[PDB]
């Protein structure tokens, strides 16, 4: 069951969606984009979710996430008497009427900064740190390494015989101190953007099959849903599977020349397998690479030119345009097949925007705060004052306005380009009953 | 070149685009048959309501007269070319100004005349075309000192420049009103030519086959009608523009012509305008030369549309408008006149 | 020795001033006076 | 020599960036304002 | 050990990637100025909403502070030459980025002001295509932070 | 001094955040007496256990003469903004 | 004119004066006193390396960027009268974009082969490093150029492409076709650059 | 054996053989869309005949990527030079000269375009001198091709 | 040991700051100055008001001012050399970037300033947009404080 | 018994003949069919007679090849320098003076095209004309075929 | 005891003989040509006559064959270079002397034709003023045959 | 540098004269700026070259 | 020990001083100068 446009009163009706005082502002910039199609699956009732969690991966920060649901409460708090006022401002206005999407927004942010422990670049010390036993370390032939250490900082090794096991929640927090975050949790990040936005697109072409069934149009699945999902499956939820696999295939014992499934990839579509060289993930990869890569072709004659084809068939047995038609079955299906590549490349945002925020967070609370402590008392406490109060000034001016503005701006992009191109399609009309909403007048 | 088709879109991005939205609007010949099938001022107005034109005789008064449908139309296309003057900048204004000089061109004739035949300037300007404007003072407040107005044209007028063929104030005396405006002009279509060539991309080719034209058209049109007055054959040449197909030779012939056939023997040279003294059958009850060249200009007017990366596009915009504001008076004047059979002379705009 | 030092320190310190002697004598050579309020009756 | 390995690869890498900069001056430069403004 | 000038490299990309998005940024600014200050007189209430292509050119100068700093706080004498390198591309990358990014941004600004002004249907789609340039911009920071690592 | 109840409220806001995170931020070095490890330590690091132990307290001394100074001025702001 | 008076002059400048020293070193007999093989050996391979990744990404971008401006100009500017084209021709823009990700792909993975040498002396030191070194260089270079002019052409065509639709709503699909070719040259681009650091090592 | 560097020019010449196609190819193809997009506006019947100019500008393209596959898949460490300079002169050949046919394209295509807008008849004529420039194309292809294998 | 004419790059850093940001605010200030001259004389009462885009253009002459005094009390004789090459960083950093934020204000100033005296409204508006260009200054004196003593 | 890198001027011969004839057919196509787009609209009928200063150029582009490819097939490793003097030589003879042959190809194809439409008579004196430019074009192919086999 | 490059001076002779004379007499023919075609629109009985100067242009672009002619038969390997010296004077000497006199070729002939049309008694003048040009043509190639053989 | 001010101002002030007689003191008094910046060149010049 | 050349850069330094600063007060001074006589004309009062 999904939500669709009423029915209003042969000639193609406006689009009449029902909101109340919370999916009215989500409604509204789903509308910014486009009116729907008359009876086309509404977007809304999955944005309300999907773009507060969009969002709170590109600014997942705990701390950030409490300071963004104060200023939302701020005004639900006054809400009655913003209402029953003047409000000429209206920027005021606009984030007012966006103040329930805020609130929820901040909500999200909190869930995924708790899970990267990250609160202005303050981990979350659970008392389960328990990622490597320093007290093994020095026993495994280091003696007094903290003389030396004067000089240098030593990486911890993987599987040393006593090292192991995951952090409870989250990522460990001694990454938050480690010189080498940028490439454990930089890689982490990487991986959950590309895994995110294929599942997101996957889902938003599920939901046409919703469409199609509505609109009873069993070509558009014959030729385009079928052959377009096996496309996106084949090539990018095999990616998927080999990311989960070569995490839990794998460990230290073969970091060494361990499989990149970069290069594994790239191989995969252009049908490069090496004898010996490289290490595959599994056994018999090289075949499954081959396989895929082939039927993805064989999926797009269908997808290509087929539907045309066929409608002439059908059309020529009955009684069309059909070299028009195969100019926009053409253009469709390359904008399918090569916006998914594109579109993959879309929600690397999700990594870029996250990864651009914990830069700053990590290089304000350095080069501001942190400066502003010394051993000193006195002067130290008498510092912090005065630098925490900038230092609140900046985390405000650049991250909770600026850069959480942008996050929404990004999030909002994901969900009206590679999200609702999917099955979003199509425009309708303004629904415009008769009210009465000269009450003030 | 490559001169083009890079930066102009870089300030003149959205001037192009709205221009052209602009022109998107103009009436087509669709439309100009519903408004000739009409036959009522007032049913006219509701049919031109259609399209971007209307809503302008609002709040006038209840009678539909053609002063009023003539003034409205010229005020729609001035505000909008003051808007794209307004919004714009010094690469892509100094050639709006040249348009807008023609206009004042003909307005510093009003000017003089007036100032020389004892009359204020506050009574003069109500009647000068838009465009003209002249903020600046010291052309106001001359006192109907010939003197003063020629000063003040010299100093802040941008025309001062073209005003050194016509000097001294002895030639605003002695000169014959008319000789002094062509020669303006003149002085006006070589400096604009010559701008359009120091744009020597798109523009110059998009736009100087339009001026060139024009120049052409100056020396046939002039040749024809200087026979029956008082004008000496030299005098005449001097006032035959140099920006044109006939200037290398061809002029010789006209300067010397003192006939109509001699006149078309020169076109003959030019398939380009003996067409158009073909077309030009002079039958009573049939088309002109002067109506030729009003559809061969805006054929290229319209052509001009097919360049995305120059500044001729306004030029002919502006000049286009023009035509389809003495289209649209044409029906008027045939219906408050009731001339129904005359009513196909008007100038399609495509 | 070490000319390629004082080669390279010349050579770019002095062609880069005497740019700037250049460039700045062209900006003042073609100073617009505005070729007007009185210009234009001089000329 | 008239140069070294530093000083020749400073230099490629100086015109590189002094390229950039020329690029984002000259757009920089060539920018107007505007002459009067559209109405009240 | 270590190849004389191999800090002379690095230093560079700091300011760099300051200077050339410090640039754009303003480059954008300035062209959103004019056409703000034009448009503002007969549309006053737009004043507020025109600021957004500002702002999101002083996006572009974040980013480039972001590289020159992180850079910076990277520098050392005994460096090893391809780290210095690693760390000029950085911000070269950044800064070129960055400088394109804010003259796309001053660009389309200028006309979306004028454009929205006399259309507000426009409004979306002039913070849409700002939006991609910043995205753009993005890239230029990211690859900056990536060769930190490398 | 009236200063401005918009400015007055904004400072109540920031005095209360002051007061928070300052006296979080000694609170959690005294627990963790920790990953952070930013208590401004010296660069001789000798292999001295109590020296981290000693440090975190003079943070949250350091922190909690800071949060001192945040409730001074919120004190005075909120005067500020009920008076206004 | 003064600023491409000022180019010109740098210009001819800068190569009259090479043709100079160039005939002279050729002219007093010099023994081949500018070694073409000692500039590209002394050259750090390091510099060629960082300076085609910097070109692949900073090119890829400076094209987008200097595409979307052209087509946003004139749709903001069009879209007064026909405010319908924001729905469509927004996907001109993503072609500007699509042609920065082509180039940003290249640019993670060339430089993902990026690797230090622990190397002196180039004597019968990183034979195999100044080909990859090379390479990268020039696969960097490939790319970002290819890419830069893609999307000035993807610019140009999406212009025409609003102000055709602002008219007539039935030419925007027609045209598309125009800018998918512009697109492709960007791809021949990335093909090349990932043959030429196909068979590369560093390090 | 075989000296460093010399791996250089095949590198350039693979290189420029597709960064100057791709110029060539992208200023035939703008101009052409230039050109057909103004038509279509005024007439769409004669949109379907006046898109050959912009494969045209594709060949280009094309040949460009087909030397410089060429190349690139032939470039090696352990390369006697020689070869280096065949592939520098093949890239160089057809890059450039496709570059001054796709000029060609671009030009006749746009003024062929406007020419058909007002007399369709000239379709035939426009293709016929747009296959000049193809041959141009083919000639520094032909050239190239000779020049890697020897 | 310390290698030799190593203060050469530092002495160019504090005089390039010092140049560079008095050049930004030149700008901004000859250009400012013409919009004020241009405008005071129909709103006489904004005199004292327009003057704004001319102070923040003193701010980016004092940005430089404070880095090249920081960097001219620095240098030595005997310079190790890394310290010279962060000494021109900062000064670069620092100059270019007012430099950018120079022309930021000039230009936001001017069209400010005229568009002030046709919709005061707008007075708010320039000084929100001149306080970006003053933070896209302020971004390059904190990078080059941070060179400067690194 | 011969230097290095001597065959470096050999495959710049081979390259700079077909490009720089390329870019001389390319120019002369160029304005020939930009002349013919035009005049053609008016006398269509021409459109058969009008497309000879195309070929006239075509024939710069083939004087091109034949000298290319001549080069080319004489290409070695073991080249004696001498021979590759004589190569560069006769690869730039032909290709400098087809490229000025095809410049004066497109300027008089250009104007004589549309003087035709208005003058028939001038047919004769255009071809003329042409005729000499493809004089002008031999004789650099004339002066490297003697220097290739030198 | 022959020094190497001494016959790159030598063949770099014959070229710039052929090329800078070609490029002469392409510009004095393009800009003939021009002058032809509008002229035949009122004069066509004149266009025979006025292929002179285009003609002339041909002498100028014979005097480079000649000289480069004479050069290329000259070339061995083992030359003195002081004979290559000569071969580079001789070359630069009647190709850029002949160039120039192509320029004065190709405008006289424009104006005199252009001339004639109105004024026939024009046509002496416009041939002597030619013919000076063509004596400043042989002059260059006078002093090329002396220093030849020299 | 002082040559050309002296000529942008000669220029100016003795065709404003004319139309302006009181401009001639104006005129003199800012051509003497430009004669005292010709004299800083050679006080530094005579300063120097005898260093 | 005293590097040769060295004088060099201090004696261009001392004419930058001077060659620099005095194109600045140049210009300044020529353009305020015509802005001045322009001034006069239309009032010597101020002058």
């Amino acid at each position: 069951e999904l939500f669709r446009s009423e029915e209003m009163t042969n000639q193609t009706p406006p689009t009449y969606n029902k909101t109340n005082k919370f999916t009215h502002g989500f409604q509204n910039i789903v509308d910014a984009y486009g009116i729907g199609t008359y009876r086309e699956i509404n977007p809304a009732p999955y944005t309300v979710i999907t773009f507060p969690f969009l969002f709170a991966v590109m600014f997942g920060d705990f701390g950030h996430g409490i300071l963004m649901t104060l200023f939302a409460v701020w005004m639900v708090l006054r809400e009655s008497r913003i209402l029953s006022q003047k409000n000429e401002n209206e920027m005021f206005s606009m984030v007012f009427s966006g103040r329930y999407i805020i609130l929820l927004m901040g909500l999200f942010s909190i869930y995924t900064g708790l899970i990267y422990n990250d609160c202005f670049s303050k981990s979350l010390n659970i008392f389960g740190s328990s990622w490597s036993v320093r007290p093994m370390f020095t026993i495994g032939n280091w003696t007094e390494e903290t003389l030396l250490g004067s000089s240098v900082l030593q990486l911890n090794p993987a599987i040393p015989g006593v090292f192991g096991g995951p952090y409870p929640f989250g990522i460990d927090p001694i990454w938050n101190i480690a010189t080498n975050k940028l490439t454990f949790l930089n890689s982490f990040k990487m991986k959950m953007s590309v895994i995110l936005g294929i599942i997101h697109m996957l889902f938003g072409v599920s939901l046409s099959l919703f469409n199609h069934i509505y609109f009873k149009k069993p070509l558009n699945i014959y030729f385009g849903f079928i052959p377009e999902i096996i496309f996106m499956s084949s090539l990018f939820g095999y990616l998927v599977i080999l990311i989960f696999y070569k995490w839990t295939a794998y460990d230290a014992h073969s970091s060494r020349n361990a499989p990149s499934l970069l290069i594994h990839f790239i191989n995969m579509f252009l049908f490069s397998y090496p004898e010996s060289g490289n290490a595959m993930l599994y056994s018999g990869q090289k075949g499954i690479q081959c396989f895929l890569i082939v039927v993805a072709m064989l999926c797009v004659p269908w997808m290509l030119l087929f539907k045309p084809l066929i409608l002439r068939h059908q059309y020529l047995r009955k009684k069309f345009d059909f070299g028009d038609t195969m100019v926009h079955q053409a253009i469709h299906t390359i904008e399918y097949c090569l916006g998914c590549i594109s579109n993959t490349a879309s929600y690397l945002r999700l990594w870029a925007l996250s990864l651009a925020h914990a830069q700053l967070s990590e290089v304000l609370w350095t080069m501001v705060i942190h400066i502003g402590l010394h051993v000193r008392s006195l002067a130290g406490g008498l510092g912090l004052f005065f630098i925490f109060a900038a230092f609140a000034t900046l985390t405000v001016a650049i991250l909770l306005i600026m850069e959480g503005l942008s996050a929404f701006l990004h999030a909002l992009r994901l969900h009206w380009v590679e999200f609702q191109n999917k099955f979003y399609t199509g425009t309708g009309f303004k629904f415009l009953p008769f009210s009465f909403e000269h009450i003030r007048e | 070149s490559f001169f083009p088709e890079l930066y102009f879109n870089v300030d003149n991005g959205y001037l192009e685009g709205l221009v052209r939205g602009l022109k998107a609007g103009v009436l087509s010949q669709a439309d100009y048959l519903n408004l000739v099938q009409c036959e009522t001022l007032e049913d006219l107005k509701l049919h031109l309501q259609s399209t971007d034109y209307g809503n302008f005789l609002a709040n006038e008064a209840s009678p539909l007269t053609v002063s009023v449908i003539d003034d409205k139309l010229k005020e729609k296309m001035v505000v909008e070319f003051r808007h794209m003057r307004n919004h714009a900048y010094e690469p892509l204004a100094s050639f709006l100004d040249f348009i807008t000089y023609s206009y004042m061109i003909d307005n510093v004739i009003l000017l003089i005349t007036g100032t020389l035949h004892q009359r204020s300037i506050a009574e003069l300007v109500p009647k000068c075309h838009p465009l003209g404007s002249f903020e600046q003072m010291e052309a106001v407040n001359i006192a109907q000192t010939p003197a003063e107005l020629y000063n003040a044209i010299l100093v802040d007028t941008p025309l001062a420049a073209f005003f050194q063929d016509c000097i001294s104030e002895q030639d605003l005396d002695e000169m014959n009103i008319e000789i002094i405006r062509n020669t303006l002009y003149k002085a006006y279509l070589e400096s604009f030519y010559k701008f359009c060539t120091l744009l020597g991309g798109t523009t110059a080719d998009a736009m100087c086959p339009i001026l060139e034209f024009e120049a052409d058209r100056r020396a046939f049109i002039i040749t024809i009608n200087s026979f029956g007055t008082e004008l000496s054959k030299e005098d005449r040449a001097k006032l035959f523009p140099h920006c044109g197909r006939l200037y290398p030779e061809g002029l010789a012939q006209l300067a010397r012509a003192d006939d109509y056939e001699q006149v078309k023997n020169v076109a003959d040279y030019y398939p380009e305008y003996k067409l158009l003294f073909e077309g030009a059958g002079s039958n009573p009850g049939d088309k002109t030369l002067e109506d030729r060249f009003f559809e061969h200009e805006v054929k290229l007017n319209k052509l001009a549309f097919l360049n995305q990366f120059h500044f001729g596009v306004f030029y002919a915009f502006v000049k286009l408008k023009e035509q389809e504001c003495r289209n649209i008076v044409w029906i008027a004047e045939c219906i408050a006149q009731r001339h129904r059979a005359k009513i196909d002379n008007y100038i399609p705009i495509f | 020795l070490e000319y390629s030092v004082v080669f390279n320190l010349v050579l770019w310190i002095m062609t880069g001033l005497a740019l700037a002697v250049i460039i700045t004598s062209y900006n003042i050579w073609n100073m617009d006076p505005g070729y007007d309020s009185i210009i234009y009756r001089m000329t | 020599g008239f140069f070294s390995p530093g000083i020749w690869m400073g230099l490629l890498t100086t015109l590189f960036m002094l390229f950039i900069f020329t690029y984002g001056l000259h757009m920089i430069l060539s920018l107007k304002t505007m002459d009067r403004f559209d109405d009240r | 050990n270590n190849p004389e000038y191999s800090s002379f490299f690095g230093v560079m990309g700091a300011s760099s990637a300051m200077v050339f998005s410090a640039m754009g940024a303003a480059y954008g600014t300035a062209k959103s100025g004019t056409g703000i200050a034009a448009m503002s007189v007969m549309r006053p209430e737009l004043i507020m909403k025109s600021i957004i292509p500002v702002v999101m050119a002083g996006i572009i100068a974040i980013y480039g502070l972001v590289v020159a700093v992180l850079i910076a706080n990277s520098l050392t004498d005994g460096i090893t030459l391809y780290r210095s390198f690693l760390q000029l591309g950085a911000g070269l990358s950044v800064g070129l980025s960055g400088l394109a990014a804010g003259f796309a941004i001053g660009i389309v600004g200028d006309a979306g002001v004028r454009g929205t002004a006399q259309q507000p249907r426009l409004f979306v789609g002039m913070i849409l295509i700002l939006i991609f340039a910043e995205v753009l911009g993005l890239y230029g920071l990211i690859v900056a932070l990536i060769l930190s690592t490398k | 001094l009236c200063c401005g109840p918009k400015l007055a409220a904004c400072g109540i806001v920031l005095s209360a955040w002051g007061v928070i995170m300052l006296i979080m931020l000694g609170i959690f070095f005294n627990v963790h007496s920790l990953i952070e490890d930013v208590p401004f330590t010296e660069k001789d690091f000798e292999n001295g256990p109590q020296n981290i132990y000693n440090l975190y307290e003079q943070v949250s001394y350091n922190c909690f003469i800071a949060a001192g100074l945040y409730l001074l001025l919120g004190g005075f702001s909120f005067c500020q903004v009920r008076l206004n | 004119t003064g600023l491409e008076l000022l180019y010109l002059g740098i210009f001819v400048a800068f190569w009259a004066c090479m043709i100079v020293v160039g005939i002279c070193y050729t002219i007093f007999d010099l023994g081949f006193r500018f070694d073409v093989a000692w500039f590209l050996t002394e050259t750090s391979p390091f510099m060629w390396s960082n300076l085609g990744i910097g070109l692949a990404i900073s090119l890829s971008v400076v094209g987008a960027a200097w595409g979307i401006y052209i087509t946003g100009s004139s749709i903001i500017g069009g879209g007064v009268k026909a405010p319908r084209i924001k729905t469509k021709n927004l996907v001109s823009i993503i072609f500007c974009e699509a042609v920065a990700i082509y180039g940003i792909i290249m640019a993670i993975v060339i430089s993902n082969m990026a690797e230090p040498f622990s190397a002196t002396d180039p004597k019968a030191i990183g034979h195999r490093n100044y080909h990859a070194g090379y390479s990268m260089f020039g696969a960097g270079l490939t790319v970002g150029l290819s890419n830069l002019f893609c999307g000035v052409c993807v610019g140009i065509v999406g212009s025409g492409a609003a102000l055709a639709d602002a008219q007539n709503p039935s030419l925007f699909v027609k045209i598309l076709i125009v800018e998918i070719f512009g697109s492709a040259i960007g791809l021949f681009g990335v093909i090349v650059a990932i043959l030429q650091t196909s068979r590369v090592k560093m390090g």
